[PDB]
């Protein structure tokens, strides 16, 4: 690949059970994750994804485009506006670096709150 | 007790105590769990799932997900940290100078390889750099790093420097 | 054990994390046992347990009482009245018959809005 | 098509189409589901998390509760029935009908022995007695039966008869 190549977009919908779902397989119980008036309790506006499954998406994202034998080895996150049920994010990829077999790609998860969150990920082919 | 040249001092305290001692994952990497966490991601990738297609990609059979290193050490419904831990501390220090809000900033994860089911991961916890006091959106805080290391058995095989903000609302 | 002996009572709190926790540890994504909007959509008050939970509730409320030695060897359930987040449903036994070795308990579990669910467990000892 | 006398027609051929084809539990019995399930039901039984002590009660070593057994063969996340399934037409029947809504009744499971860790599950489904038109305080309605068994190999391990009444709301 070149550095300024574009990754696919990818649509995510995250309703309760996407959200619920996540959190749980992630085995994070926290219940702003699964419990509306908690969330609300705490000053959030609704249950959110949970920070695991970021990084999970943004793993399945990166190795969707570069395919299964991509080796991960690392994802690195900046957090940024939460990710409220009901809405949607979307990933938009772009590949920043290619350098002795090593490749970096910064992802970017937009929802209409804004920039959700923010990724630097770095693989083998 | 009182004040930033106290809270420097604290700081230094917790970290003199050293990492916490290896906690055990609850089980080995397994692959009804992998199953349960691809299924909800939605992440179709065959080497997670099916032993000969974790071999074209060049594994020896079926790896987890990368991202699933911090899952197998999770404490679960209702756990506790062991006191060892130096979150518990420096949260409790901050709290108490009035920081009493709190949020994630950065999560940075490294994978020094894939885990096979069977592996069983132990998780340390460390202080990392703790930098303040600083003014931001939220108010004034401290932004707290903490130095993750995931083993199996005595090899090093991934770690996660992560960043929470302690602020006053 | 006798006729007529009565187990000993066991109060559970029915908050969201309980409701949704058991239901996705019995692999039931089902949205009314986690999904407020989706329950309300289709009628009901608010979330509520799912049946495979009142299986494993009832199951737990008899060996707790019999102990890790007894052998479970059917379970009966006759729905009633939902259980819904923030309800405490009460289990009552009542020990109905022994015969041959084979001990029959009836279970009630009881919350506000009235019987939820009532049990004829048979097991060994 | 039309009427009671058909509605008992169309169950007849439901039925001669005979059970569902064995289908394979997504995973064996195993000891992760296990603790997410005893964690989250809060059955503290020894017995389904420690070997040494499912043996005083006279087990080989650690056995699944037997309530879990519905538990190994569900769908999942998204799932859909395969055609064989009897429970699919009969709803399918009802709901043209008019007997729109549906609730469960009962739910009766027998287990003839504890599953261990390791032994993986079939189900098969059967239609029952099927009964109407009655009235409720639901409304007019017919109750219907579904048979299921469970399998390891070909051993008969556990079955559930349970019953559903689809109502004319
Ligand atoms: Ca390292
Ligand atoms: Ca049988």
């Amino acid at each position: 690949t070149v550095v300024g190549a574009v990754l696919p977009e990818l649509k995510l919908y995250g309703d309760p059970t996407f959200i619920v779902s996540t959190a749980l397989a992630t085995r994070d119980f926290q219940d702003v994750h699964h419990d509306r008036d908690k969330a609300v309790a705490q000053g959030s506006k609704d249950i959110f994804v949970n920070i695991l499954t970021d990084t999970g998406l943004v793993q399945r994202y990166v190795t969707d485009w570069a395919g299964p034998s991509a080796l991960i080895k690392s994802i690195g996150l900046r957090l940024g506006v939460p990710w409220y049920a009901y809405d949607t994010v979307t990933f938009s990829g772009e590949v920043t670096a290619v350098n002795d077999g090593l490749i970096t790609v910064k992802v970017v998860g937009r929802n209409t709150l804004g920039d959700h969150v923010t990724a630097t990920v770095e693989l083998s082919m | 007790m009182t004040g930033v040249s106290d809270i420097q001092e604290a700081v230094a305290q917790i970290k003199a105590a050293g990492p916490s001692k290896p906690r055990l994952a609850r089980d080995p990497v397994n692959q009804p769990m992998i199953n349960n966490w691809v299924e909800a991601i939605g992440d179709r990738n065959p080497i997670y799932v099916d032993d000969a297609a974790a071999r074209a990609a060049g594994h020896p059979g079926i790896v987890a997900p990368p991202a699933m290193i911090q899952v197998w050490t999770m404490m679960g419904l209702g756990g506790v940290r062991p006191k060892d831990d130096p979150l518990g501390p420096i949260i409790k220090l901050f709290d108490d100078a009035g920081y009493i809000g709190v949020v994630a900033t950065n999560c940075e994860q490294t994978y020094h390889r894939y885990l096979l089911p069977g592996e069983q991961v132990s998780i340390s916890a460390e202080l990392g750099d703790v930098v303040g006091p600083k003014q931001t959106a939220l108010g004034e805080g401290w932004f707290i790093n903490q130095h993750i290391v995931w083993q199996v058995g005595d090899e090093d095989v991934a770690e996660m420097n992560w960043r929470i903000l302690k602020f006053k609302p």
